[PDB]
Protein backbone atom coordinates (compact mmCIF):
# COMPACT_ATOMS: atom_id res chain seq x y z
CA UNK A 1 0.00 0.00 0.00
CA UNK A 2 1.49 3.54 0.70
CA UNK A 3 5.04 4.47 0.31
CA UNK A 4 6.43 6.13 3.13
CA UNK A 5 7.38 10.16 2.98
CA UNK A 6 10.61 11.44 3.59
CA UNK A 7 11.59 12.82 6.71
CA UNK A 8 11.28 16.64 5.54
CA UNK A 9 11.99 18.58 8.36
CA UNK A 10 9.35 21.46 7.78
CA UNK A 11 7.04 18.20 6.98
CA UNK A 12 8.01 16.42 10.69
CA UNK A 13 8.02 19.99 12.46
CA UNK A 14 4.31 20.49 10.98
CA UNK A 15 2.99 17.10 12.05
CA UNK A 16 5.04 17.17 15.57
CA UNK A 17 2.87 20.57 16.13
CA UNK A 18 -0.44 19.72 15.11
CA UNK A 19 -0.42 16.50 17.12
CA UNK A 20 1.92 18.35 19.88
CA UNK A 21 -1.13 21.03 21.01
CA UNK A 22 -3.90 18.54 19.86
CA UNK A 23 -2.79 16.03 22.47
CA UNK A 24 -1.95 19.16 24.75
CA UNK A 25 -5.61 20.34 24.86
CA UNK A 26 -7.22 16.94 24.09
CA UNK A 27 -5.53 15.14 26.55
CA UNK A 28 -2.46 16.79 28.88
CA UNK A 29 -1.98 13.47 30.83
CA UNK A 30 -0.63 11.67 27.56
CA UNK A 31 1.29 14.88 26.19
CA UNK A 32 4.42 12.67 28.87
CA UNK A 33 4.83 9.81 25.82
CA UNK A 34 6.24 12.48 23.31
CA UNK A 35 9.24 12.27 25.52
CA UNK A 36 12.13 9.94 26.29
CA UNK A 37 14.88 9.14 29.07
CA UNK A 38 17.06 11.56 28.40
CA UNK A 39 14.42 14.18 27.52
CA UNK A 40 14.38 17.95 28.79
CA UNK A 41 11.34 20.02 29.77
CA UNK A 42 10.45 23.95 30.50
CA UNK A 43 7.07 25.17 30.49
CA UNK A 44 6.98 29.21 31.45
CA UNK A 45 6.97 29.93 35.42
CA UNK A 46 8.10 32.38 37.76
CA UNK A 47 9.93 30.89 40.79
CA UNK A 48 9.94 32.20 44.45
CA UNK A 49 13.21 34.44 43.02
CA UNK A 50 10.71 35.81 40.42
CA UNK A 51 12.48 34.83 37.69
CA UNK A 52 11.89 31.81 35.23
CA UNK A 53 11.28 28.63 36.18
CA UNK A 54 14.03 25.24 36.25
CA UNK A 55 13.88 22.15 33.90
CA UNK A 56 12.79 18.44 34.10
CA UNK A 57 14.32 14.81 32.81
CA UNK A 58 12.58 12.03 31.49
CA UNK A 59 9.29 10.99 31.31
CA UNK A 60 7.96 10.58 35.17
CA UNK A 61 9.55 14.32 35.65
CA UNK A 62 7.83 15.47 32.69
CA UNK A 63 4.55 14.17 33.54
CA UNK A 64 4.44 15.34 36.97
CA UNK A 65 5.12 18.97 36.07
CA UNK A 66 2.20 18.90 33.17
CA UNK A 67 -0.01 17.42 36.16
CA UNK A 68 0.77 19.85 38.26
CA UNK A 69 0.58 23.04 35.38
CA UNK A 70 -3.61 22.10 35.46
CA UNK A 71 -4.16 22.10 31.62
CA UNK A 72 -8.04 22.49 31.21
CA UNK A 73 -9.29 23.37 27.37
CA UNK A 74 -6.14 24.82 26.69
CA UNK A 75 -6.61 26.63 22.97
CA UNK A 76 -3.61 27.23 21.03
CA UNK A 77 -3.26 29.71 18.44
CA UNK A 78 -0.08 28.79 15.94
CA UNK A 79 1.22 32.14 13.92
CA UNK A 80 4.48 29.92 12.55
CA UNK A 81 6.57 27.67 12.62
CA UNK A 82 10.01 26.86 11.47
CA UNK A 83 12.03 23.11 11.46
CA UNK A 84 15.71 22.12 10.11
CA UNK A 85 17.56 19.47 9.94
CA UNK A 86 19.81 19.32 12.93
CA UNK A 87 22.30 16.84 14.36
CA UNK A 88 22.50 13.31 14.04
CA UNK A 89 19.01 13.68 11.60
CA UNK A 90 17.35 15.65 14.34
CA UNK A 91 14.99 18.18 13.70
CA UNK A 92 14.97 21.45 15.51
CA UNK A 93 11.34 23.57 15.49
CA UNK A 94 10.46 27.21 16.74
CA UNK A 95 6.75 27.65 17.30
CA UNK A 96 5.91 30.71 18.00
CA UNK A 97 1.95 31.38 18.63
CA UNK A 98 -0.62 32.33 21.56
CA UNK A 99 -1.70 29.68 23.96
CA UNK A 100 -4.91 30.48 26.27
CA UNK A 101 -5.21 27.76 29.43
CA UNK A 102 -9.12 27.19 31.03
CA UNK A 103 -10.13 29.85 28.95
CA UNK A 104 -7.70 32.26 30.94
CA UNK A 105 -6.53 34.81 28.73
CA UNK A 106 -4.58 33.92 25.30
CA UNK A 107 -0.92 34.69 25.93
CA UNK A 108 2.21 34.70 23.07
CA UNK A 109 4.63 31.99 23.52
CA UNK A 110 8.18 31.46 22.36
CA UNK A 111 8.80 27.91 21.93
CA UNK A 112 12.32 25.46 20.67
CA UNK A 113 11.81 21.24 20.49
CA UNK A 114 14.50 19.33 19.26
CA UNK A 115 13.27 15.94 17.68
CA UNK A 116 15.22 13.37 17.39
CA UNK A 117 15.37 9.77 15.37
CA UNK A 118 14.39 7.07 17.71
CA UNK A 119 16.47 4.57 16.59
CA UNK A 120 14.33 1.63 16.34
CA UNK A 121 11.65 2.39 13.99
CA UNK A 122 11.70 4.30 10.76
CA UNK A 123 10.28 8.00 10.42
CA UNK A 124 9.77 7.61 14.16
CA UNK A 125 11.26 10.65 16.66
CA UNK A 126 11.13 11.53 20.08
CA UNK A 127 11.31 15.30 21.93
CA UNK A 128 14.88 15.63 23.02
CA UNK A 129 14.04 19.11 24.05
CA UNK A 130 11.29 21.22 24.54
CA UNK A 131 11.63 25.32 25.97
CA UNK A 132 8.68 27.21 26.20
CA UNK A 133 8.64 30.76 28.03
CA UNK A 134 5.52 33.06 27.94
CA UNK A 135 6.13 36.89 26.52
CA UNK A 136 4.56 38.83 29.17
CA UNK A 137 6.61 36.56 31.69
CA UNK A 138 9.64 38.08 30.56
CA UNK A 139 9.13 41.14 28.75
CA UNK B 1 -6.10 8.98 18.60
CA UNK B 2 -7.38 9.30 15.01
CA UNK B 3 -5.66 12.38 15.04
CA UNK B 4 -2.65 11.33 15.97
CA UNK B 5 -2.50 9.49 12.69
CA UNK B 6 0.15 11.46 10.57
CA UNK B 7 3.38 10.22 8.23
CA UNK B 8 5.97 10.39 11.24
CA UNK B 9 5.56 8.64 14.72
CA UNK B 10 6.21 11.02 17.36
CA UNK B 11 4.42 8.48 20.42
CA UNK B 12 6.60 6.22 22.87
CA UNK B 13 5.94 3.50 25.75
CA UNK B 14 5.08 5.22 28.80
CA UNK B 15 7.98 4.81 31.30
CA UNK B 16 5.53 5.47 34.31
CA UNK B 17 6.28 2.31 36.34
CA UNK B 18 3.41 1.99 38.85
CA UNK C 1 34.36 17.74 32.02
CA UNK C 2 31.94 18.20 29.42
CA UNK C 3 31.19 21.58 29.57
CA UNK C 4 28.11 23.37 30.98
CA UNK C 5 25.41 24.22 28.60
CA UNK C 6 24.06 27.54 29.56
CA UNK C 7 27.61 28.49 30.82
CA UNK C 8 28.73 27.76 26.72
CA UNK C 9 25.16 29.46 25.84
CA UNK C 10 25.34 32.64 28.04
CA UNK C 11 29.22 33.35 26.49
CA UNK C 12 28.05 32.01 22.73
CA UNK C 13 25.28 34.92 23.37
CA UNK C 14 27.07 37.67 24.85
CA UNK C 15 30.06 36.62 21.82
CA UNK C 16 27.64 36.74 19.04
CA UNK C 17 25.55 39.80 19.63
CA UNK C 18 29.01 41.65 20.69
CA UNK C 19 30.30 40.70 17.01
CA UNK C 20 26.50 41.23 15.62
CA UNK C 21 27.56 45.21 16.42
CA UNK C 22 30.93 45.79 16.33
CA UNK C 23 31.94 43.11 13.10
CA UNK C 24 28.74 42.10 11.79
CA UNK C 25 30.30 41.31 8.51
CA UNK C 26 32.80 38.82 10.49
CA UNK C 27 29.76 37.19 12.17
CA UNK C 28 29.69 34.45 9.39
CA UNK C 29 32.81 33.18 11.25
CA UNK C 30 30.34 30.95 13.52
CA UNK C 31 28.84 28.74 10.84
CA UNK C 32 30.21 25.62 8.97
CA UNK C 33 30.08 24.25 5.37
CA UNK C 34 26.85 23.02 6.07
CA UNK C 35 24.60 25.10 9.20
CA UNK C 36 21.50 27.03 8.25
CA UNK C 37 20.73 30.78 9.13
CA UNK C 38 17.32 32.47 8.75
CA UNK C 39 16.90 35.72 10.38
CA UNK C 40 13.65 36.99 9.68
CA UNK C 41 12.39 38.73 6.50
CA UNK C 42 8.92 39.20 4.78
CA UNK C 43 9.43 38.06 0.63
CA UNK C 44 5.53 38.49 0.95
CA UNK C 45 6.32 35.54 3.46
CA UNK C 46 8.36 34.56 6.47
CA UNK C 47 11.86 34.32 4.38
CA UNK C 48 13.78 30.77 3.75
CA UNK C 49 17.02 29.12 5.03
CA UNK C 50 20.28 29.68 3.77
CA UNK C 51 23.61 27.21 4.01
CA UNK C 52 27.02 27.49 5.17
CA UNK C 53 29.62 30.93 5.17
CA UNK C 54 29.61 31.92 1.67
CA UNK C 55 25.53 31.45 1.58
CA UNK C 56 25.61 33.31 5.58
CA UNK C 57 28.19 36.20 5.12
CA UNK C 58 25.93 37.34 1.61
CA UNK C 59 22.54 37.75 3.95
CA UNK C 60 24.13 39.10 6.45
CA UNK C 61 25.05 42.37 4.46
CA UNK C 62 21.92 41.93 2.38
CA UNK C 63 20.38 43.47 5.88
CA UNK C 64 22.74 46.52 6.49
CA UNK C 65 23.50 45.87 9.79
CA UNK C 66 24.79 49.24 11.12
CA UNK C 67 24.97 50.47 14.99
CA UNK C 68 23.59 47.26 16.33
CA UNK C 69 21.96 47.47 20.08
CA UNK C 70 20.48 44.32 21.33
CA UNK C 71 18.93 44.13 25.34
CA UNK C 72 19.04 40.07 25.69
CA UNK C 73 15.74 39.37 28.02
CA UNK C 74 15.91 36.01 28.52
CA UNK C 75 18.76 33.33 27.77
CA UNK C 76 18.17 29.18 28.26
CA UNK C 77 20.74 26.64 27.27
CA UNK C 78 20.74 22.81 27.09
CA UNK C 79 22.23 19.70 26.59
CA UNK C 80 20.98 17.52 23.61
CA UNK C 81 22.45 15.11 20.35
CA UNK C 82 25.97 14.33 20.51
CA UNK C 83 27.02 17.16 23.32
CA UNK C 84 25.36 19.73 21.23
CA UNK C 85 23.62 23.20 23.42
CA UNK C 86 20.03 24.01 22.33
CA UNK C 87 19.97 28.07 23.01
CA UNK C 88 16.73 29.87 23.20
CA UNK C 89 17.35 33.80 23.83
CA UNK C 90 14.31 36.12 24.05
CA UNK C 91 15.31 40.61 23.86
CA UNK C 92 14.76 43.39 21.59
CA UNK C 93 17.12 44.59 18.55
CA UNK C 94 17.81 47.88 17.10
CA UNK C 95 19.21 48.13 14.11
CA UNK C 96 20.68 51.79 12.15
CA UNK C 97 19.00 53.36 15.20
CA UNK C 98 15.62 53.07 13.92
CA UNK C 99 12.57 50.77 16.09
CA UNK C 100 13.64 48.65 19.65
CA UNK C 101 12.07 45.02 18.10
CA UNK C 102 11.23 42.40 20.15
CA UNK C 103 12.67 39.07 18.29
CA UNK C 104 12.80 34.74 19.57
CA UNK C 105 15.75 33.44 18.55
CA UNK C 106 16.76 29.80 18.51
CA UNK C 107 20.45 28.50 18.39
CA UNK C 108 21.87 24.99 17.82
CA UNK C 109 25.79 24.47 18.64
CA UNK C 110 28.03 21.84 17.90
CA UNK C 111 31.32 20.96 18.68
CA UNK C 112 34.08 21.82 16.42
CA UNK C 113 35.29 18.33 16.74
CA UNK C 114 39.16 19.17 17.29
CA UNK C 115 39.62 21.60 20.05
CA UNK C 116 37.90 21.22 23.48
CA UNK C 117 35.61 23.80 24.21
CA UNK C 118 35.74 24.86 20.37
CA UNK C 119 31.51 25.09 19.27
CA UNK C 120 30.22 26.04 15.84
CA UNK C 121 26.61 27.55 14.66
CA UNK C 122 25.13 24.02 13.10
CA UNK C 123 21.30 26.03 13.18
CA UNK C 124 20.53 29.58 13.58
CA UNK C 125 16.51 30.69 13.26
CA UNK C 126 15.60 34.12 14.04
CA UNK C 127 12.16 36.01 13.78
CA UNK C 128 10.72 39.77 14.70
CA UNK C 129 7.50 39.20 16.33
CA UNK C 130 6.13 41.96 14.64
CA UNK C 131 6.24 40.10 11.43
CA UNK C 132 4.31 37.38 12.94
CA UNK C 133 1.65 38.74 14.99
CA UNK C 134 0.71 41.52 12.36
CA UNK D 1 36.80 43.70 19.94
CA UNK D 2 39.57 41.30 20.30
CA UNK D 3 39.92 41.50 23.95
CA UNK D 4 36.62 41.89 24.57
CA UNK D 5 35.59 38.02 22.13
CA UNK D 6 37.89 36.15 24.34
CA UNK D 7 36.21 33.68 26.31
CA UNK D 8 36.08 29.88 28.26
CA UNK D 9 34.62 28.50 24.80
CA UNK D 10 35.53 29.40 21.56
CA UNK D 11 32.68 29.67 18.41
CA UNK D 12 34.67 31.38 15.41
CA UNK D 13 35.61 29.08 12.71
CA UNK D 14 38.34 29.90 9.74
CA UNK D 15 37.22 32.01 7.31
CA UNK D 16 36.05 29.70 4.38
CA UNK D 17 35.45 32.73 1.66
CA UNK D 18 37.48 32.07 -1.72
Amino acid sequence: SMVMEKPSPLLVGREFVRQYYTLLNQAPDMLHRFYGKNSSYVHGGLDSNGKPADAVYGQKEIHRKVMSQNFTNCHTKIRHVDAHATLNDGVVVQVMGLLSNNNQALRRFMQTFVLAPEGSVANKFYVHNDIFRYQDEVF
Amino acid sequence: MAQMQGPYNFIQDSMLDF
